[PDB]
């Protein structure tokens, strides 16, 4: 009637073990699934590279500091240039997949702090304008802030999620905390959420993956200062259709 | 027959959850108060397990909090001025249909990410002094790709296929029901992406977030007149949403909007909660303590 | 034709009138409806989701710091940690919550509330807190002795890092108005105060100050009534 | 005797609002976890 | 009873054709891709036979592409000016009924060769400033052979048999349903012949193509007045076609019309397709190639 | 009389409102309906009829010459013969087709397209063509190597003088807007290019240049939606 | 409950449009030939 | 499951053989038929001269040249002065019939070109006006262009079918190609199409019969230059009613 | 980043002080020669 603290996630040829885990969030209670023939629209037979792309990718490691604001990634964008998944996303026009995001952050029993790990669908990034009216360039964010790639982008104003919506209500999204006194990882399984059965993995980013330190990292002199945060993700039930020449962006 | 159908149309009441009676509990291993918020799940603690409650057969109705009732309320979505006086003797105007121009309708709509619905549009048109003389107006809906009018006499007003409504100002407000018109399965108030391929290295990057599945053409409005009338007409467009389906709820907007089609907040971020003196002050005087 | 007589209310336009209207596109069949995860059919399901309370809504506190309740090792006993009112529609800590923002769209609310406190200190830090909910009629309690006379919970820091304090629906009327202040304090809900049951004890070489995060939400018997227009955001000109 | 919820036009989207299908299922947002946690249990054991 | 009849009146949806799953085929003698366009038959090749398709249970509705729905849309067919001011103090006008005066209705109608239908005519009348004062108008339909009025007071307005409609300008637009009135089985938008015998050696030859089966008389309109009113009235006639039967579809007109009752194109023939630079240029930038 | 109340929409004239109207001629019986061959009941039956594509819509090409795709003996290998977009409502080669002209009367379309190529060279002329359909996202392919990565057919000239290249319905949305250009390139369909698989080989004493005729039409799963007014022909004055 | 497609006048041509008889038979324009050609066959053999 | 290349059409005392034939077009899938008593209106007993008029008439031969535009005929008009059919059309007021149009054009295996043979019902001929407003004579075509007789009339602007409609869509009509590499004939069986059961064979022309070279005729030096195009037609199920004095036009 | 593309295990230090990394039999031949080096690197097993 409870959840065990140890867990092991095996998909593809990758395996992730954790010994201080809270639980596994199944976003909106739906598992990732292939597109049913009742909901599909494209007539080309999709390709399903089962184990070559549905596997864990350790992508970026950010160092948690006491004055850190947080970072965010975009799920299809962060994997577009890595492994067999990136190739299929570049060679095919259409794409759909879920994922299992796994954020890892361990620290001693003498550190403290809490991260908010949330998976935000359609995480449209806002630009903060200096009250300028005449539709200046500073009215829209550049491409580096909308599609950060695999390095991610650190928040400018985490209080409003860089989107004008309050951070306090971000818990309405599938989320999980990394409380250093309780757990050292956060797992979120997210199904493919989109108004279309398939979509371009290059233009459209289905989910934003934010990691925001709510309670700042604090420790005393003598403890390890470099406390990293590693983001490992894995596509689930990924399909591709509409083969053509490989397109980078 | 269908008499049973029409009889079962009144809004049936479903009540809120009842509270069962409970007693004190003294033991170990049973801790309904201790939770683990890190799991991302809300606490499942009940009142019955934290205090001693009574049996309350709750009869408060919950039907008003449904998505339909929350949205099926006509709000202002567009103000169109048919200028026909002064420097602009047009007598017509083509308004791009976008329901994100006014805060009250916009904030409610952005509660959800995707929405699929039909709409009932109502047009409240009048002069500047609020009067409504008999003046024949034509509200033509121009779907995306249809030729847009460029004058009060151009051929597009023939409307041989475009749906068009003719109504005087003195008539009751015209009202039409519009289906769910979109190439997608649902309208998408938030589209984290770009409509076209490319480098997206532009200086402005105004195309970010513009999903053409939401762009549903224009509403062309004109006075059916032979020449200039010298009177400006204001058409207020009200949209009532029906047969609603919402997906992926979002946080309600906290910063003030700045532009129509983009989330863009000022650099002076306003706090979600109003400030108070300290963390231990509340403004509730209460009563006089019996024995301080 | 059929003899009829028009009654008052003819030609009016009621914005909340569920009636029929002629369709503009005959024979229109919309796009097929595919399954999208995450559909919600009632706003009450949203008010039951725990969201962060902005308890530290003090002047000078900026950004994410406003979401943290500071707790530290005390030099004296039975000290007040923090306090806030539990009126959801009132300007204050509940403004930052999903239940608090949906309540502002309705006139009256009903049902039990729920606040979950998460301690975010070191694993080595221990402590006990008394979180008391004082029903209406009394101001904020001045001492812990006065606060413990109401609905309260003694919270023990441990492996289970979260506790839930249910604010029971203790009211005279079946519903409370969302509006408060003035004569509308008749609908006041009460005050929640956090006291140090024992101290916040730490070993050597570990931070002596930590944070408590408060997550507010609604209970299963929560209800809203008389939908209205909110007062959260203002507008002075169209967004063109 | 109620005489309502009748559609006078041939197209179904012209009907009035469908206000007879109130459904409440908050589990997909409040308990989106894999291992169901009993209330009376310590969640992380 | 008839309750079953009224229940089965909603537009029932018939969907587009489904796509069945298919696989690769390697063999001889089975060539669904090779066709013979010389036979005059369109290719019967299916997607299933040229690529490897999936099973798509198509649910897109096809009901909107029917002839009825395509035509049952009221479009402008005539503009009648009842001149009663200036140099022409008539107060009446006799308009020859011809639906080939305006492009949008005309091009749609000429999609087919023969058409048999009923019509619903609507009259939108107003002054030049678009106002509609209470002014009694009489719209008399004068069938071919009935005596046509020659003044606002002549005896033909007694209408003892001619169908007549009396309506003020301030009233909602008058609307009447007109049956299929024609000596033939269907109206003929194209009549490759002459109405009468003879040598047809005239210099103009204006009778070519004029089939009297389509000529259905005149619509006489007047203001019911004792003298001149000094106000000009514009009557816009809108025709909605119902109970449609079309035969022998034709190519849609590509050249601009010039006259009402005749196909006549200018000597400067416009191309059906807009020009481009060369036969190997397309204006679609697409995305960035991954590895050029 | 019977108590009634008039609702909004009274006295309006909606041009697409299927209602009743009083008849002008009581007891009128129309002319009997005889059988006429060639009745059509749906416009989708018309879009499935193959009509000539105006592929050679280049500046300077006049008259019937605009309907011919020139093909000749090449001096090099893997050369581009012709290309065109497969957006039916877009200004271009599809304007000359019955499917292209009926599509302009509707807002959105769906389903597979169909192009039939007829070789009109000598009986002695042989050749092979690669006709490739490139799905959206890519510009027109620059080499035959890039074009063959999409949906393509290798066409062999022979006694069967015609081949059919089906443009499969490869789209993200269930429908595509007929309007294109600008942000509406989101609904672009792709590009069809014709390449020389092998050369165009002829014996002595026979023409070295021939023509290919392209006939475009719709497939069985073709559909149109949201009927509108076309933009093909304009008018500035009544035809009196 | 649909209450439509009712004629209030004695003459049948006064009724509304007849939009319940959608029929599709494209063979009379797409395959107007005498000898039916199978798809998988070479048309001229 | 295919169509044979050889064919023989026998009606009346005439027989047409072909050895390179594509198929036989049955316009709108309806065979020519006599007027049923349910659709007839005239009460006079019709005459049905079975084999004297329902027979193949070879009418005109036009020479296909490299710069040819095309030719058109009108079906009742082209037979009004030939054989027993012409007499019955002149002696009777009313007439109805189908036809089987057969266009013949053979060339060597070293020629090339393609004709478009279509049967256009109610082929109203347009005049091309030089942008003249005041209803001049040049606003309507003369009788020689509307009823060309048996010699036919060559197109002025084949691109618009001399009717303002695009040639590319003429395939919506019952048509057939004569591709010199594939076939040397085109057969179209057309039933009586008219809004009336009977009609005058003199005033009204039910069908226009166009032959337009889409791909121009090309050959090399040494081949036969004169490549003719012969039009042979045959009325089918022809009836006549309303006998009176013979009227020429 | 390059190493995680192969067979790997993420090891967490805790009360269970040991972890096992199985080197799967990923080979082309049914057997590998014990001798290695030179042309016998054809039988190399890989790197941990
Ligand atoms: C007769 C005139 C009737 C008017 C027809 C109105 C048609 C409106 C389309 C439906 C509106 C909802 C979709 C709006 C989405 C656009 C918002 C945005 O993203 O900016
Ligand atoms: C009370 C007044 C009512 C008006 C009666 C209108 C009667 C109209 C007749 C039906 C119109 C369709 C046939 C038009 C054909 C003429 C077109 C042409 O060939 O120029």
């Amino acid at each position: 009637g409870y959840s065990d603290r140890v867990a092991q996630l095996t998909v593809g040829n990758s395996t992730i073990t954790t010994q201080e885990a809270a639980n596994i969030v199944l976003s909106y209670g739906e598992w990732p699934e292939y597109c049913p023939s009742t909901d599909a629209t494209a007539v080309d037979k999709p390709t399903r590279p089962d184990v070559s792309v549905n596997r864990f990718y350790t992508l970026s490691t950010k160092s948690w500091k006491t004055e850190s604001t947080g970072w965010y990634w975009k799920f299809p964008d962060v994997l577009n240039d890595t492994g067999v998944f990136g190739q299929n996303a570049q060679f095919h026009y259409l794409y759909r997949s879920g994922f299992c995001m796994h954020v890892q952050c361990n620290a001693s029993k003498f550190h403290q702090g809490a991260l908010l790990v949330a998976a935000i669908p359609e995480f449209v990034i806002a630009a903060s304008s200096p009250a300028t009216k005449p539709n200046s360039q500073g009215l829209y964010p550049d491409f580096a802030h909308t599609n950060p790639g695999k390095d991610g982008q650190e928040f400018r104003d985490p209080y409003v999620l860089d989107a004008g919506i309050p951070l306090s209500q971000a818990l309405i999204f599938p989320h999980q905390w990394i409380n250093l006194r309780t757990n050292n990882c956060a797992t979120i399984i997210m199904p493919y959420i989109n108004a279309l059965p398939f979509d371009s993995a290059l233009n459209h980013s289905n989910f934003g993956l934010v990691v925001i330190p709510i309670s700042p990292l604090k420790y005393c002199n003598g403890a390890t200062t470099e406390v990293p945060i590693t983001l490992t993700i894995a596509p689930l039930n990924s399909e591709f259709s509409g083969l053509r020449q490989a397109i980078k962006q | 027959s269908a008499v049973s159908a029409l009889a079962d149309t009144t809004i049936s009441r479903v009540t809120a959850a009842n509270t069962a009676a409970s007693t004190h509990s003294l033991g170990t291993g049973r801790v309904p108060a201790l939770q683990a918020a890190e799991t991302g799940a809300s606490s499942n603690s009940s009142d019955e397990n934290l205090i001693e409650t009574r049996c309350v057969m709750n009869r408060n109705g919950v039907n008003e909090a449904s998505v339909e009732h929350f949205y099926s309320r006509a709000g202002l979505v567009g103000v169109v001025e048919v200028k026909d006086s002064g420097t602009s003797l047009d007598g017509y105007t083509v308004w791009p249909i976008d329901v994100m121009g006014f805060v009250q309708q916009r904030r409610k709509l952005e509660l959800s990410t995707y929405m699929r619905f039909d709409a009932e549009f109502t047009f409240v048109s009048n002069l500047n002094n609020s009067t409504t003389p008999g003046m024949l107006l034509q509200y033509m809906y121009v779907p995306p790709g249809a030729p847009k009018p460029d004058s009060r006499k151009s051929y597009q007003w023939q409307t041989a296929t475009n749906p068009s409504v003719f109504a005087k100002l003195s008539d009751p407000p015209p009202q039409v029901s519009v289906p769910f018109m979109s190439p997608a399965t649902a309208y998408q108030w938030f589209y984290d992406g770009y409509p076209t391929f490319g480098e997206h290295k532009q200086a402005t990057n105004l195309q970010y977030g513009q999903c053409p599945n939401n762009m549903m053409g224009h509403f062309a409005i004109r006075t059916v007149s032979e020449s200039t009338t010298g009177k400006n007409i204001h058409v207020r467009v009200y949209m009532r949403i029906k047969h609603v389906r919402a997906w992926v709820p979002r946080p309600l907007r906290s910063q003030a909007y700045m532009v129509k089609n983009y989330p863009t907040y000022s650099q002076t971020i306003t706090n979600t909660a109003t400030d108070r003196a300290s963390i231990t002050t509340t403004d509730y005087e209460g009563g006089v303590p019996a024995s301080p | 034709g059929f003899p009829t007589e028009l009654k008052p209310g003819t030609n009016q336009f009621l914005t909340t009138d569920d009636g029929t209207s002629p369709p503009i596109l005959p024979g229109f069949e919309p796009t097929p409806l595919i399954h999208i995860p995450g559909e919600f059919t009632s706003l009450l399901d949203l008010c039951q989701v725990e969201t962060i309370l902005e308890v530290n809504n003090t002047t000078g506190t900026t950004g994410v710091s406003r979401l943290l309740i500071p707790v530290r090792a005390q030099n004296n006993v039975d000290q007040l940690c923090a306090s806030f009112q539990v009126d959801p529609g009132r300007n204050g800590p509940w403004q930052s919550t999903m239940v608090g923002q949906i309540c502002r769209y309705y006139t009256q609310w009903s049902g039990s509330l729920k606040v979950t406190f998460m301690f975010t200190g070191s694993f080595m830090a221990t402590g006990k807190m008394l979180i008391a909910y004082t029903p209406p009629g009394s101001a904020q309690p001045t001492t812990r002795e006065a606060a413990m006379l109401g609905t309260h919970i003694v919270w023990d820091f441990g492996l289970q890092s979260s506790v839930t304090l249910v604010i029971p629906w203790i009211s005279n009327t079946h519903f409370r108005a969302v509006k408060t202040g003035g004569v509308y304090d008749y609908y006041a809900t009460g005050i929640v105060t956090i006291w140090y049951q024992t101290n916040f004890v730490v070993p050597p070489d570990t931070p002596t100050e930590a944070n408590i995060i408060a997550l507010g939400a609604a209970q299963k018997n929560f209800t809203l009534k008389l939908c209205k227009d909110t007062d959260e955001i203002q507008q002075t000109a169209e967004y063109q | 005797i109620n005489f309502t919820n009748i559609n006078y036009y041939k197209d179904s989207y012209a009907a009035s609002a469908s206000r007879q299908d109130f459904a409440q299922d908050p589990a997909k947002f409040t308990r989106p976890v894999l291992d169901a946690i009993r209330e009376a249990a310590a969640p992380l054991q």
